[PDB]
């Protein structure tokens, strides 16, 4: 088998989707060359790895496997590292067209230690006429603020709705899948954003369950069931929502976080109840969520969201 | 000698109780052969360690001194453990292996988020020549890359059926006697954690055995529980709803003191007694659930015990005056 | 129990030099053919083997097959203080706990006897299956050694590839690549530096840098070396001895 | 573009052991009257220039001129491979970005060509205009070594002083002092044991100790070792080849 979260990434700049400003940048300077020092932060599964491995692509051509280095997780980033490899690669001759320059790609760069990042200032501002750095990180606050202001911040908003499914339906259309409306619209309820966790969910049901359907995805995820969280969050008496947590989710050895969240998530998506109502609803879930966070988790506590919910909705 | 938490471990696929929908699954994972990398998650005492240990000894026999790789959490686990040791194992392929290793990271939830890119970026390479099992708790503390990468599998609790079945053959190779509601109670109070019911059998084993033939009765299971039984719950609501405020209050104070009562547990047991009752109208149920959750939160931080107990009695009084 | 003596000293001593450093702890089988020695390492990728007959000794006598556990550091130690024209002889009892070793030559009294304890492992594994290797080639253990560690300091992966009698040794790092090539060719006048190549189809591998640093340190047994090369089964490098041999059997890379 | 076969592998060796403790980065300036660099210390201190002419290379073709800038570490751990008796060849290719070092055998077919990534860096180059040097002398290197490493063990500077027709070192440290003088004369029997010495004004200069145990060590490639002094200007260190020279050049100290 293959992942078609492996098989179907983007290896051209166009085929990306989703940021429609950041994403004509980062053509406009494929198609020039003079690319600067650049932090590219924002939510984890949203293209930034994508993006830059494309841009160092079509930027070099022929060259990149010569013309780049790229630094992960994986690979050892410590003080030597950055003081003897990452110096001598900067300082390498190459001769390549007037425009290009070598780049060094840094993915997760906040789990460089800030005395590692502190040896890049000088090796990156000296050689500025044959390098060009690329930060790729989730939290831009990590980052030392010498390197913070070196560099062109670039922001990547979480993926919205259309975009996800624009892309589902490519990937879909491409693999002659069986679906319905209601099973994309719960795949992009799951996925909330993560093209990633999108595909795989997608590609999860379609492996198991064969037709993408609302009750195979809610049975592969393995979360609550948003129609009956939904039913628990609008039931007209108290005892009815209750029940419904008692014998429905506490029973079934759902994680209290868990619940907590899909209420949240399922609370953001009702479209019927008014707005301030919703913004009232979502303050109770968020109180209740943090009691739970701090070590307490006891059914009381869900039960109590649940009749301040009960009590604003009367 | 050993304790029966360690002596009663199975060793077999067949000797796991409660959870067949995984074990036709890795069952037929194991005859396949495409055995992908896996998640195993869900609340303590319900036999992830215990299962993936018999399918890696059943997959390699007796190799499994050599194929097999456990790591635990926090064993100096900077980046640079993952650097080192995993990557050293996935990568290095040994002299006779045919097929691929399995690492197993038990209790790998307590990763840090740096970590467990390293330990993504890790499981992305070398995909082709291992596997991963990852075993956790809380599946919500996980990169959802992590999650994604690998197939999941929730650890319901056990039902009554394999608690009680496990409980009969512990019994039946061992010299004691269970009366009929010491099983009721015992399952009534772990809620379904088999090494829980493994430690309070054999510690209330080692405490009634003076004659080699006393019956375990309710009092000891509660005892070395330490969890209140029912009838003084049911003894303290109807204290304080129907006597008054001293009485009630002296009889709270002496069932919490000669038993050794934490008012978290208290309040645990009282609202699930108050769960079942035939409240006529709503707005005592809304006013008691909410001060109670806002006691246990309080409780919670350690304030002056005898004002929170007090507290507790007034809002149960005023909230049934309907 | 077991009388086991040399005709020199060196000997023994180069061959635990030659995978002294690979492993530790070793265990040693004696029987009427002569001793037997299999080891793996702590990465299990190289498997160190030793079988030394009944022939470069001198006087050897045992009854039954006895097994002796130790530690290769210990007896290098031990080994390191004995001049080069005494004789060693290995003396063992019933119960076999402690080994006696006996340092001796006939032109003045030094009766060095020592003791060494046996920690013992338990831990055999010895099973070799494969016969049929690929590729085969011959060539001195001085310019094997010599192109080895000189193409280990350009990187960690040494790519081996044996194609139409033309041997070619690669390595590419981050300094630049390094590309030794040599052709088989006989010298009448000393076959002790010629080069053997036979090939049945072409071969092309990959190995570790420090593995073939750990192999080549037992370059002192013998002056020419043997390489069996063979797809989907490890690489076999094997140093001849009067009375046996030292093979090192080495998993190839991804 | 350029062709390069030494006569004898050891001699480029030699050449890059000599001072590639003193020098990071280095640049080779190949013309086609031979090979010019020079390489300026990394604290600024100690210049090291290098000429070898055509006489040097059994053949020498360069297309036209160009600027081979290489590491020494990386250079000396390719060059530390070959044997003594092989045939080294530098070859470049037009727009060089790394350069190929053969090592051929003259009696067998291994030929092993290893690949050198060229760095770049920015051409500070000084031009060197000859100076009258007040103190010009010359003495067997063994000698100049010897010395240095003799009092090196004491200070951090070591003083030199000529004066009336006589050299004389000194150094002061804390554990004590010591002091050297050496008188000018030459034997027929061994030419290799005069001490030259022209002097036109007496100097006294001080040097740093480090700076001259790594100067020293340039004593494997000639015998005869030739120093020119002056009042303030840098001390000229000479160490001369079959087809060219090793100049190190060392700022004094102050008083
Ligand atoms: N806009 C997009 N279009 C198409 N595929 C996408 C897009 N964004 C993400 N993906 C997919 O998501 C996969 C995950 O890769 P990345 O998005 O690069 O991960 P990431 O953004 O670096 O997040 P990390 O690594 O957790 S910080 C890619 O291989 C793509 O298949
Ligand atoms: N399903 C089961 N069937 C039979 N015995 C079980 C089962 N689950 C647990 N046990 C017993 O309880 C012991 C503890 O099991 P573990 O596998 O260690 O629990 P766990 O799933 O690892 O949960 P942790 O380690 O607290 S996160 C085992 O050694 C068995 O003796
Ligand atoms: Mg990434
Ligand atoms: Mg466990």
């Amino acid at each position: 088998q293959l992942p078609w979260v492996e098989k179907y990434r983007p290896q051209v700049l166009s085929d990306i989707v989703g940021n429609k400003e950041t994403i004509d940048r980062l053509q406009q300077i494929a198609k020039d060359g003079n690319m600067p020092h650049m932090i590219i932060s924002g939510m984890p599964g949203i293209g930034k790895t994508t993006s830059v491995h494309c841009l160092a692509h079509e930027l070099l051509g022929r060259s990149y496997a010569d013309g780049v280095l790229e630094l992960n997780a994986s690979d050892d980033r410590g003080i030597d590292v950055v003081r003897n490899q990452i110096k001598h690669f900067a300082q390498k001759k190459l001769h390549l067209p007037p425009g290009k320059h070598k780049i060094v790609i840094l993915d997760e760069a906040d789990s460089m230690t800030a005395g590692a990042q502190q040896a890049l200032r000088r090796t990156m501002e000296l050689y500025s006429n044959s390098t060009r750095f690329a930060f790729a990180c989730n939290q831009s606050n990590k980052i030392i603020e010498p390197l913070q202001s070196r560099c062109a911040i670039l922001r990547y908003s979480k993926l919205s709705d259309e975009d996800v499914l624009k892309r589902l339906l490519q990937i879909i259309k491409l693999e002659d899948v069986k679906y319905t409306n209601d099973g994309l619209e719960a795949i992009i309820f799951t996925a909330e954003g993560d093209m990633r966790q999108a595909i795989n969910n997608l590609q999860s049901t379609v492996a198991g369950h064969g037709l993408v359907n609302a009750d195979n995805v809610f049975k592969i995820v393995d979360s609550p069931h948003p129609l009956i969280v939904k039913k628990m969050l609008l039931a007209s008496n108290l005892e009815d929502s209750i029940q419904i947590l008692r014998t429905d989710l506490w029973k079934k050895g759902y994680s209290s976080i868990d619940i907590v969240t899909t209420s949240f998530r399922v609370t953001k998506n009702l479209a019927q109840v008014k707005e301030s109502v919703r913004l009232e609803m979502i303050k109770e879930i968020g109180l209740t969520h943090m009691r739970i966070l701090e070590g307490v988790g006891t059914y009381l506590q869900l039960a109590s969201m649940l009749a301040k919910i009960h009590k604003l909705n009367n | 000698n050993l304790p029966w938490v360690e002596k009663y471990r199975p060793e077999t696929l067949d000797e796991v109780y409660g959870q067949n929908e995984v074990i036709t699954t890795v069952r037929k994972f194991v005859d396949e052969g495409k055995l992908p990398h896996l998640l195993f998650y869900g609340p303590p005492g319900t036999g992830k360690t215990s299962t993936i240990v018999a399918l890696a000894r059943e997959i390699y026999g007796k190799n499994y001194s050599n194929m097999v790789l456990e790591l635990n959490a926090s064993d100096d686990r900077g980046i640079d453990v993952v650097r080192n040791q995993i990557k050293d194992f996935a990568s290095t392929r040994q002299i006779f292996s045919k097929g691929f290793k399995l690492i197993i990271l038990d209790e790998a939830d307590a990763m840090t988020n740096a970590a467990q890119n390293a330990l993504r970026r890790v499981i992305e390479r070398y995909t082709k020549n291992t596997r991963f099992c990852v075993l956790a708790n809380y599946a919500h503390k996980l990169t959802p890359a992590l999650l994604s990468r690998c197939t999941r599998f929730r650890f319901q609790p056990l039902p009554q059926e394999a608690i009680e079945r496990r409980i009969a053959n512990v019994l039946v190779h061992e010299k004691l006697k269970l009366s009929p509601n010491a099983e009721k109670a015992l399952i009534e109070l772990s809620n379904g954690d088999m090494r829980r019911v493994l430690n309070v059998l054999q510690s209330c084993k080692a405490t009634l055995d003076n004659p080699d033939e006393d019956e375990i009765s309710d009092d000891v299971i509660y005892e070395c529980c330490g969890a209140p039984r029912p009838s003084d719950l049911k003894a303290v609501l109807k204290s304080i709803l129907e006597d008054d405020w001293g009485t009630a209050h002296y009889t709270l104070n002496k069932v919490r003191s000669a038993k050794g009562l934490a008012l978290i547990d208290l309040i645990e047991g009282i609202v699930k007694i108050l769960e079942d009752y035939e409240l006529q109208n709503e707005e005592t149920r809304v006013h008691l659930l909410t001060k109670l959750a806002d006691i246990e939160y309080s409780i919670s931080k350690g304030g002056n015990d005898q004002i929170q107990g007090s507290a507790v009695i007034g809002a149960i009084k005023a909230s049934f005056e309907n | 129990m077991l009388e086991a003596k040399f005709e020199e000293a060196s000997l023994f001593k180069r061959i635990i030099d030659g995978f002294k450093d690979c492993v530790q702890l070793v265990n040693f089988q004696c029987k009427e053919d002569g001793i037997i020695a299999q080891a793996v390492d702590d990465s299990r990728v190289l498997l160190v083997s030793l079988e030394i007959g009944v022939e470069a000794f001198q006087e050897y006598r045992c009854d039954h097959p006895v097994t002796l556990g130790m530690d290769l550091t210990s007896l290098s130690k031990i080994l390191r203080c004995g001049n080069n024209t005494d004789t060693l002889t290995l003396i063992a009892d019933n119960t076999p706990d402690s080994i006696i070793l006996l340092f001796e030559d006939t032109k003045k009294d030094r009766i060095a006897e020592y003791s060494l304890k046996l920690m013992d492992i338990d831990a055999d594994f010895l099973k070799i299956e494969e016969l049929q290797y690929d590729s085969t080639l011959s060539l001195p253990s001085s310019e094997f050694s010599k192109i080895v560690r000189d193409l280990s300091q350009l990187s960690d992966s040494i790519n081996i590839m044996i194609t139409k009698e033309t041997i070619k040794f690669v390595a590419d790092g981050d300094i630049g690549s390094g590309s030794v090539i040599i052709k088989p060719f006989v010298d009448m006048e000393h076959p002790e530096t010629s080069i053997k190549l036979e090939m049945d189809q072409p071969v092309d591998l990959t190995f570790g840098a420090k593995y073939l640093l750990d192999i080549i340190k037992g370059s002192s047994l013998s002056d020419r070396v043997g390489i069996r090369l063979s797809s989907e089964a490890p690489a076999l490098f094997q140093f001849d001895l009067k009375s046996g041999f030292l093979q090192f059997f080495l998993a190839p890379k991804f």
